[PDB]
């Protein structure tokens, strides 16, 4: 968690500067536009209904997806519920591992590379 | 008094103060892209007056009339200014100085007629009264020369009969990021200058066209003249 | 034998490539220029340019009226209403991008009167009522 | 207003109105001194259907013997709802707008609509 | 009145939200033009003198000729000049009808086409 | 201060004079944020008035010689009449606003004008 909350944290506050930008047309150097972007899929990734606890396993699946940016392609708008399917599909497949982050927390270098396995046959096998 | 009134005024404040920065970086932003649109046709134009200077330098016997002034009368003043308000000083500086040598004529008593590209321009001239023989607007920020063709066509055309005697061109200059000036100047007689380019080196031999050479400068006069209005009006709008 | 080619339109450039040889159909029907050719001034047409290459890439472009100056120095035209595009009476593209441009004139006036009015008239008949 | 008490359906359909509503408030007319001629279908339907709901909220009543028999509607809840979702869908953007005022029921403007 | 009265609310209350855009006259269409005209010419109609109290009549045939669009073609100001003119000379010319208003207060058509005629009468063949 | 006590063009003048004054004392705040050219020239004149009246009202004394080293002076009602009536018919629009400070009556203004 502290190795990725950085990612997130340094992403929100660049949004958080170019803010009247969005009320004004994005049209700008590709940088500001790619950070927009960027900003509005980060904070939208943030929404969470009630009653449902996200785990640390998902958290950090959630995290590095975003970080790693494989959640830039899909739309903005259909983020929230493809977050979803993603944990869902990694849930159950990927079980064996949960057990190891959800009681350790480690972040051993193969760790890095399920995940990335991982979310590479989500996105190219299934559907959100 | 109250205290909420100032916590809202101070709320507000602090708004508009970040929208407007925003604004300004917008500006910023824009500012460049005319600078290279004007350095795109500033060769052009350079060339085109490297032409020009071929096409004067063609039919020496020939004499084509833009080049001498009749008694000086019925003076027509092109104005380009911004659609929209906000512009600084630029506008009712530019307006300023035009009414002001417009007194000039109006001094030794010299009709005065006037065009209008600017959204303000037309707001103005109708304010103070006359008749527009042409009045455009919405041109854009990269106008294309047919938007604009109309004006100096129907100008031209007008002043083919001889009823005009010559056009005072208006526009402003651009020198730096901070520092611009209303300008004012005369385009219909033309007097090359510094273009002893291809005169110390000439081929001994006449070029003779294929085309007739008589006629040939015309439609190149006429697009110079369309040219160098284009430059005008772009160099005015990324002052602007 | 190569030839450079500089001819650009008012508003930007048009076409800058080496092209051996190239057949005039503006004026005296296919005027044939060679680098070597002496030089010429003529009336373009309302009609496509023709120019060939060794990489014998048809870079035909039409271009409506204007005037040219060829010379093995140089290669120029007026370039009054032209595209690059291949054949007659492909403008569709240019429409769209007229369309587009036209699209963010209206976006950038819409964002101008929205700043300049509306918050600043907000604030300052804000601050029309006095402080105290 | 809660998503579960209310159902699903019902919190969504009230998100989106009041999304719609608020964003003809920012956009107004006047708002934007161009008026009209702006956002063709992007921020255009979103005045007209701004208009049809505000419309639709007027509700005739009993008292009010005024240019009303005594009318008393109590609507059904069910077709308020399928009327809302019609008109987000816009499967009534034909519908003039003025008949969608002194309307009892979506029936009743359906009715009101097609008499003329 | 009450048959009256609205025009000139509906007048004013439309006249108070154009007001920040006072400074800025050449910037809006033809139509907030236009209002803001008609705002300024009843809200000059709407100033009175001390100890000179009108009566219903005075009223009415005020009100009827801002609402009827009989004021748009002078200047916004002499309003009041043309007010107190209009009312001095229907006191005088038109009194039998004028007492009728003041005693009873009905609106009818008759009533409508007699305020018209007046009104046309003095538009023209006299002075402010 | 009305009309059947002091007649009628002395309450036009003050009237005329106090709603110039509140006039640009509401300009004021929109020239504070934004600028001077945005105004309506109207407005302009009204702001060079509106300075050159507050600057009219200023009067030397006779018992304050010894702090500004000046005479006093004083004034008859019609000639501040005149004055007035003067200034805000727009006949003195060409005077520079510095030869209306201290001193008394149209005249020496005129003379003040000349000696700047």
């Amino acid at each position: 968690i502290k190795k990725l909350s950085g990612g997130i944290r340094t992403a929100l506050a660049q949004y958080r500067e170019l803010a009247a930008f969005a009320q004004f047309a994005s049209d700008l150097d590709e940088a500001t536009r790619k950070q927009l972007e960027h900003g509005q899929r980060v904070t939208e990734l943030m929404k969470q209904k009630q009653y449902a606890p996200y785990s640390i396993a998902d958290q950090a699946v959630s995290v590095y997806a975003s970080n790693e940016g494989y959640m830039a392609d899909v739309e903005v708008k259909k983020i929230v519920d493809f977050d979803a399917a993603l944990i869902a599909y990694f849930r159950s497949e990927y079980a064996p591992l949960m057990k190891q982050i959800d009681e350790t927390g480690d972040y051993n270098k193969d760790i890095e590379a399920a995940i990335k396995a991982g979310i590479e046959s989500f996105k190219a096998t299934q559907t959100y | 008094a109250n205290l909420k009134e100032i916590r809202a005024k101070v709320a507000s404040i602090k708004s508009t103060q970040k929208i407007t920065r925003a604004m300004q970086m917008v500006a910023a932003s824009k500012m460049r892209r005319a600078q290279e649109r004007m350095a795109q046709g500033r060769p052009y134009a350079d060339n085109m007056r490297r032409v020009i200077a071929h096409l004067v330098q063609a039919n020496p016997e020939y004499k084509h009339r833009y080049m001498v002034d009749r008694p000086v009368k019925r003076v027509g003043y092109i104005i380009v200014s911004s659609d929209r308000g906000l512009a600084g000083g630029l506008n009712i500086n530019l307006f300023k100085k035009v009414v002001q040598h417009v007194k000039a004529q109006q001094e030794q008593s010299i009709e005065v007629q006037f065009a209008l590209i600017g959204q303000k321009a037309v707001s103005f001239f109708k304010n103070y009264g006359g008749k527009v023989l042409g009045a455009t607007t919405q041109i854009g920020d990269a106008p294309s020369l047919e938007q604009l063709t109309g004006s100096v066509q129907v100008m031209l055309d007008a002043f083919d009969k001889g009823e005009l005697d010559r056009i005072y061109l208006v526009s402003n200059g651009f020198v730096n990021a901070m520092t611009q000036k209303p300008k004012v100047e005369q385009l219909v007689p033309l007097a090359p200058a510094e273009e002893g380019d291809d005169l110390n080196r000439t081929y001994g031999w006449d070029y003779i066209y294929e085309p007739e050479a008589e006629e040939l400068l015309n439609g190149l006069l006429v697009r110079y003249i369309e040219s160098m209005v284009y430059q005008g009006v772009i160099e005015n709008v990324a002052c602007e | 034998a190569t030839m450079q080619c500089d001819v650009v339109s008012v508003k930007e450039s048009i076409y800058s490539g080496a092209v051996t040889m190239l057949i005039a159909k503006g004026a005296g029907g296919e005027l044939g220029i060679l680098p070597g050719h002496a030089p010429l001034v003529t009336l373009l047409q309302p009609g496509p340019i023709r120019v060939l290459l060794e990489n014998g890439t048809e870079e035909i472009v039409y271009v409506s009226g204007g005037v040219l100056e060829v010379q093995p120095h140089v290669v120029t035209v007026l370039a009054d209403t032209a595209i690059r595009a291949d054949n007659l009476d492909e403008a569709a593209i240019l429409e769209a991008r007229k369309n587009a441009e036209q699209l963010l004139a209206n976006q950038k006036s819409d964002l101008d009167s929205a700043a300049a009015l509306a918050a600043l008239a907000e604030t300052a008949a804000q601050l029309e009522t006095i402080r105290k | 207003l809660d998503p579960l008490v209310v159902g699903q359906e019902h919190y969504e359909i009230a998100r989106a109105v009041q999304n719609v509503l608020q964003r003809y408030k920012e956009l107004k007319d006047i708002i934007a001194i161009l008026g009209m001629d702006e956002l063709a279908e992007e921020d255009k339907l979103v005045v007209y259907r701004a208009r049809k709901i505000q419309r639709f909220f007027s509700q005739p009543f009993h008292v009010a013997e005024v240019f009303t028999g005594a009318p008393g509607k109590l609507v059904p809840l069910k077709e308020t709802i399928r009327g809302f979702k019609g008109l987000l869908a816009g499967e009534y953007d034909h519908i003039p707008e003025q008949a969608f005022y002194m309307v009892g029921g979506i029936d009743e403007v359906i009715a009101k609509a097609e008499k003329l």
